[PDB]
């Protein structure tokens, strides 16, 4: 949850 | 032909924030327009500030005024041959200007510097020169010094001629006066630096400098021009575009230090029929090749298409190839935008800029090349936000638009995190995204409210083999609700550091719980698991095994059993060792040596932990395990410390326990 990669 | 290639100057006025690009362009056209008499690309002529040179064709190119348009700015750097990089005497080396200079190094663009606004408060030329030296890493070479501080701004001291230049109205006519005594002592110091910087061009010049302790003005422009092209130095000049004092001398430095299309490396393209790289030298005899940089449109005239020619000649009536697509277009009427007139052309040679009036499918960044011999000439996001429509109903049509906008704009990215019910739209600037959302609000209809991405926290248990009783008894709406089960919960499987995702469910019931109610227990646990036991965040995974529980044949149903299982799973808030987790990233920082101290200690200002360190060309490569939460605004904070020199990569690495200052505030949130 936090960047372009979704991841987190 | 017409004008020889060596007499051409394809330049770009690179200026960003407090630079005054708009004034400097209007001025360039003004001075050139007048001097000669005696839009996307502006074809002008320059004979010299004092008519000292031959007539040159200076092709003023429009460079973007915002670093968020990375593709537009990277392309403009290929359309120009040399750069006129404008700074403000005050502001100086800003983060905005640092980025364009770094991509310029990537294409190896010979530059000169213009330190405009010497009239404005707090403006000092040499301070900016140290900033160019100390923060931009090239080798700036002042060819002028400044006369008067702020309001005191009269002119420049031409360090080659050694005569102070004052100005006469509208600042086109200049006075070749003398260096005032206060400046005489300083002009020496800076002249010696320039003569020396010129001396180290070729061995010839060093032996001539070593003979006397000097070189001729012509041998100075020789040395400075060689190293300008070699991309080893940036000749600096100052002025005030608005207050007219200095713009002709800048145009001269363009003539003196900037290259012609031949004095730069041949544009490297790809074989249309891409695993092979061919190239085109700025030659008329080389097969035709060019790129389209601005598709403008005039109401009366039609659709303009700004085209920089790299190799060969193109004439009105020609039939070419749009190598990108595959489609063959026929070249119609052609023009060349002048200062005010629209001058109608017939043919356009290598290293020149002409506009293709009315064309079929010709997109921006399109290669227009020789049909016979063809070639095709033509990034990580910085900022990411959480998006959602103003009214929950819209949701499907938001993703339709965003999905289309990401397909229209390759510099724009869209991704959804389902566990957190978040859509993450990303790109190059706050600006870039403010514009994209705005375009979705209008041209697409979906009004959306944007926020800072929320951290997708997860949950886990520690205590293994915990036997919890879930007892559901509700007497409502003319019925009874009975649910009774005991489930034994063990912690989610771990690697090393990686936690096993999902629910591992088993049936250990002797027959006290019926066959048909068992899946409803799984559903209850699963439902609770995603509803969260501690601070209301989904559990990573769980080992759950039901083994006991009574029932009342009439009041017992699947939903009562779903509830009692959730009732049991909730109790892991106390009986389970409820550990909140946080995303941990596998970060990699490529920093130059100086900045390594700042960067490395900033990773610790982020709870990050060092997992290795290599040694590279300019500096360090640091691999680190850093929480995503602490990663907020990295692309920027890092472009800040490294002075726009560093680069970073990241990817999700694992999940690990979160700190009590975070955790406790997340439970108080419940």
């Amino acid at each position: 949850x936090c960047w372009w990669g979704x991841s987190g | 032909r017409t004008t020889p290639i060596n007499r051409y100057r394809n330049i770009g006025i690179c200026a960003h924030v407090d630079a005054g690009k708009t004034t400097t362009t209007e001025r360039v056209l003004f001075y050139t327009g007048v001097n000669h008499k005696l839009s996307a690309a502006v074809t002008t002529f320059w004979k010299g500030s004092r008519g000292q040179y031959d007539n040159y064709r200076v092709n003023v190119i429009d460079t973007p005024g915002h670093v968020d348009f990375t593709i537009e700015v990277e392309r403009s750097l290929r359309v120009l041959d040399g750069a006129v990089v404008v700074f403000c005497g005050t502001s100086g080396v800003e983060p905005q200007s640092e980025t364009v200079w770094r991509q310029a190094n990537k294409y190896g663009v010979p530059r000169i510097v213009y330190v405009n606004k010497m009239d404005r408060q707090g403006a000092n030329f040499l301070r900016v020169v140290e900033q160019i030296k100390k923060r931009l890493g090239h080798t700036p070479v002042p060819v002028q010094l400044a006369i008067g501080a702020e309001e005191n701004f009269v002119g420049q001291v031409d360090l080659i001629k050694m005569k102070a230049i004052y100005w006469n109205d509208k600042g086109m006519t200049y006075r070749e006066e003398e260096i005032p005594a206060e400046l005489k002592d300083l002009a020496e110091e800076w002249r010696s630096s320039m003569v020396e910087a010129a001396a180290e061009a070729n061995e010839e010049l060093m032996n001539k400098y070593l003979e006397e302790g000097e070189l001729s003005e012509a041998e100075i422009k020789e040395g400075l021009r060689l190293r300008t092209l070699a991309c080893e130095i940036v000749p600096a000049v100052c002025g005030s575009s608005f207050k007219n004092k200095g713009v002709p001398l800048v145009l001269d430095a363009v003539i003196d230090y900037l290259p012609a299309p031949t004095e730069i490396p041949a544009i490297k393209g790809v074989s249309p029929d891409e695993t092979v790289e061919d190239e085109r030298h700025a030659d008329d005899n080389e097969p035709f090749s060019s790129l389209a940089f601005k598709i403008a449109t005039d109401p009366f005239v039609g659709t303009l298409t700004f085209a920089r020619v790299y190799s060969g000649v193109l004439s009105s009536g020609d039939s070419v190839l749009n190598s990108v697509k595959g489609k063959k277009e026929r070249v119609g009427r052609m023009v060349q935008m002048h200062a005010n007139q629209r001058e109608e052309i017939k043919e356009v040679r290598a290293g020149d800029i002409a506009a293709l009036i009315g064309m079929k499918d010709v997109t921006t960044g399109d290669t227009l090349c020789s049909i016979e011999k063809p070639i095709i000439l033509e990034p990580e996001p910085v900022i990411s936000v959480a998006v959602e429509p103003k009214t929950k109903a819209d949701q499907e049509k938001m993703g339709i638009a965003l999905g289309k906008l990401a397909q229209e704009d390759p510099s724009f990215r869209v991704k959804t995190d389902e566990e957190s019910g978040q859509t993450i739209i990303s790109g190059m600037g706050e600006l870039h995204l403010d514009i994209i959302v705005d375009r979705m609000k209008r041209e697409f209809g979906v009004e959306a409210n944007i926020g800072k991405p929320q951290v997708a926290y997860r949950e886990t248990i520690t205590k293994d083999n915990v036997e919890i009783e879930g007892k559901f008894v509700r007497q409502s709406g003319g019925r009874g609700q009975f649910g009774h089960c005991w489930i034994r919960f063990s912690a989610a499987d771990v690697d090393k550091g990686n936690i096993t995702e999902g629910l591992v469910f088993e049936n250990e019931v002797g027959g006290v719980v019926p066959k048909e109610y068992i899946p409803a227990i799984q559903k209850g646990i699963e439902e609770q698991m995603k509803n969260g036991v501690v601070a209301g965040y989904p559990l990573i995974g769980l080992k759950a095994t039901v083994f006991d529980g009574s029932y009342h044949d009439v009041d017992s149903n699947e939903m009562a059993f779903k509830i009692a299982a959730s009732m049991a799973t909730k109790q892991l808030a106390q009986k389970g060792g409820g550990k909140v987790l946080e995303p941990i990233m596998k970060v990699e920082v490529v920093t130059p040596e100086d900045y390594m101290g700042d960067v490395m200690g900033d990773l610790n200002r982020r709870r990050g932990l060092i997992q290795g360190m290599e040694d590279t060309v300019s500096g360090k490569v640091i691999r680190a395990e850093v929480p995503l939460g602490e990663m907020f605004g990295y692309a920027t904070d890092v472009r800040s410390m490294s002075q726009g020199r560093a680069s970073y990569s990241m990817e999700f690495s694992k999940y690990a326990e979160a700190p009590s200052n975070i955790v406790e505030a997340l439970v108080k949130k419940q």
